[PDB]
């Protein structure tokens, strides 16, 4: 049973600094490198840097060379990374990953055990709870055979909001499409569902939404004018 | 007991120490069946300095430990207890009533790499030969010439240790070959490792 | 540094099919090389090292080839747990990653169900607007949507979010919002979307008018 246990996701201004940690278990600590690697949203993996936790000894990616600093406390197996003097382009996903114990080269890297990767989010907007909006097609009259019908969560802040449907009542074609982080650096998502034309003089649907990091749970009864 | 040894760990662990740092583990509480090793062709040396290695199997040990490094392959002839030359007097030395064996094999796929792994140092140079089992990680300045020396270098005053150029197209002798060294105590004390006898 | 690029940047396979994707150093590299896939939602996994040894536990479809300058990854015959994106990475010299390759089912082609969504009253009483297209359960990804008003075309002021690909179906689903001031979405009495996508026979116009 090895694991990487990390902290949870960080909130940030840009030109600040982030402390992200990786709690090691299940091996010898001391054994192999831990390498930093992150993931900016929608894109490509990128090494940012290791450390050898027997010697201390580091190395780094050139782009954060002077920027990225990575310590360990042997101890209790934690491997930390602070990254300073923030950018936007900074909010990423970022991760540990140790260096294959057994059966590699003796040079070479690899990312044999993951840990669960850190969000860092790296921006001027404050913490802001979502306005819930209804959408629905027309009119009532206008409607036919299989109807779509939704709510929008606008302008919202610190990230992963949650959308269900009559509680968790109603899956079958449900879609909670990714957020677009807008100009004014709030976020936005559109949550939807297709039911029978005729169900709708039977029962409401109504879309729940919980966003943590404002404390804010509203719900929203959707209705065909 | 019933649990195997890890002798996984010690045989494909990724990287070895460099030969200057050999490093240690602690064998114990666990079954040993030598058997899987010395049946292995991989090993171009296993030489036992006083057990027969087809005995192993029938035996139980006080305590074990196991010394993991990586030497060239020239070198690999200095691990024998008595042997001298720079590795064996400067870094590695077996006293001369060694109990145990020397396993050794080639590294070329592993521990070589076509620009050169320099990861790997010996130690040039030492005031005197060091003892049995002794390891020196120091990293002061050598001085060959007459004065004394200060700060980090001076005319005929040298950094103690030294990398080998391990490439893979290295003649075989220049090539890395990795050794453990098995060193238990046999039939006058407690024992904690076994041979698979039921 | 050593630069190091993909060949399919995406790759639409079906199940059953055999997929090979190629990984080019611009340096040569030797076999100094690893393949990791990353499913969606998770941190990636170690699938080949040192460009053909397949790691313990993995399934034996998954195969790497070739050394130097030029790479493959393959899977001889690719099941629904494969999708994912996946990443060559060098270590010769310090370890940089490729671009990464998606891969996807294969499907046959489906035109999307259009619906169009206006404005709602709570939404005004804001003072802004924003009107939603909903295009669903379609196939062939690249699916292009046109904004109109009075019907003149519109740019800049609408962004769209697409689905991962449906687990159930292979399908995928998006929709397009345009926003505008409360000001700027009264003065136009028309509304419309457009869609232009393979899986139909001509583009589709939904569209309202303030009201109804
Ligand atoms: C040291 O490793 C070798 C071979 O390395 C790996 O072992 C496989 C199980 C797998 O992890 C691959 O990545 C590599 O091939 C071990 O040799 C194997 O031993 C078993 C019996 O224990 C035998 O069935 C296999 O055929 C062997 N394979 C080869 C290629 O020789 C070896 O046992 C390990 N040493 C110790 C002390 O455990």
């Amino acid at each position: 049973q090895v694991q990487l246990v990390q902290s949870g996701a960080e909130v940030k201004k840009p030109g600040a600094s982030v402390k992200v940690s990786c709690k090691a278990s299940g091996y010898t600590f001391t054994g192999t490198y831990i390498h930093w690697v992150r993931q900016a949203p929608g894109q490509g993996l990128e090494w940012m840097g290791w450390i050898n936790p027997n010697s201390g000894g580091t190395n780094f990616a050139q782009i954060f060379q002077g920027r990225v600093t990575l310590t360990r406390d042997t101890s209790i197996s934690t491997a930390y990374m602070d990254l300073n003097r923030l950018k936007s382009d900074d909010t990423a996903v970022y991760y540990c990953a140790r260096d294959r114990v057994l059966y590699g080269r003796s040079f070479g890297w690899y990312f044999d055990v993951w840990g669960a990767g850190t969000t860092v989010t790296v921006s001027s907007a404050s913490t802001k709870g979502p306005s819930v909006f209804p959408l629905a097609p027309c009119s009532r009259s206008t409607s036919e055979s299989t109807a779509a019908l939704g709510c929008l969560v606008k302008d919202y802040f610190p990230e992963p909001v949650t959308v269900s449907w009559n509680s968790g009542a109603l899956t079958s074609g449900v879609h909670t499409f990714p957020a677009v982080l807008q100009s004014s650096g709030l976020y936005s998502l559109s949550s939807v569902v297709t039911v029978p034309s005729s169900s709708l003089g039977t029962k409401t649907y109504t879309c729940n939404v919980d966003h943590k990091p404002s404390n804010t749970k509203v719900d929203k009864r959707v209705e065909s004018k | 007991i019933t649990n195997l040894c890890p002798f996984g760990e010690v045989f494909n662990a990724t990287r070895f120490a460099s030969v200057y740092a050999w490093n240690r583990k602690r064998i114990s509480n666990c079954v040993a069946d030598y058997s899987v090793l010395y049946n292995s062709a991989s090993f171009s040396t296993f030489k036992c300095y006083g057990v027969s290695p087809t005995k192993l199997n029938d035996l139980c040990f006080t305590n074990v430990y196991a010394d993991s490094f990586v030497i060239r392959g020239d070198e690999v002839r200095q691990i024998a207890p008595g042997q001298t030359g720079k590795i064996a007097d400067y870094n590695y030395k077996l006293p001369d009533d060694f109990t145990g064996c020397v396993i050794a094999w080639n590294s070329n796929n592993l521990d070589s790499k076509v620009g050169g792994n320099y990861n790997y140092l010996y130690r040039l140079f030492r005031k005197s030969n060091l003892k049995p089992f002794e390891r020196d990680i120091s990293t002061e300045i050598y001085q060959a010439g007459s004065t004394p020396c200060n700060g980090v270098e001076g005319f005929n005053c040298y950094f103690p240790l030294q990398s080998y150029g391990f490439q893979p197209t290295n003649g075989v002798g220049y090539q890395p070959y990795r050794v453990v060294v098995l060193s238990f105590e046999l039939l006058h004390a407690p024992a904690t490792v076994c041979g698979p006898k039921k | 540094d050593i630069q190091m690029t993909q060949s399919p940047s995406s790759l639409s396979a079906s199940v059953g099919d055999r997929v090979t994707i190629t990984c080019q150093a611009s340096q040569d590299i030797s076999d100094y090389l690893n393949w990791y896939q990353q499913q969606p939602g998770k941190a990636p996994k170690l699938l080949i090292y040192d460009a053909s040894n397949l790691e313990t536990g993995v399934p034996s479809r998954f195969s790497g080839s070739g050394s130097g300058t030029d790479f493959t990854f393959t899977i001889s015959s690719l099941q629904p747990e494969d999708i994912g994106t996946y990443y060559c990475q060098q270590y010769d010299n310090l370890p940089t990653f490729g671009g990464g390759t998606k891969l996807e089912i294969k499907r046959t082609v489906a035109a999307p169900s259009v619906f169009i969504f206006p404005p709602s009253d709570e939404q005004l009483k804001s003072g802004t607007a924003s009107v939603v297209c909903l295009l669903n359960n379609f196939y062939p990804r690249e699916a292009k949507v046109q904004w109109k008003v009075d019907n003149a075309l519109q740019s800049g002021n609408s962004q769209e979010s697409v689905t991962e690909q449906d687990s159930k179906d292979s399908t995928y689903s998006l929709s397009s919002t345009l926003t505008l001031s409360k000001a700027d979405y009264e003065k136009h009495k028309v509304y419309a979307c457009e869609v232009t996508h393979q899986g139909l026979s001509s583009p589709v116009t939904k569209s309202f008018n303030r009201g109804e």
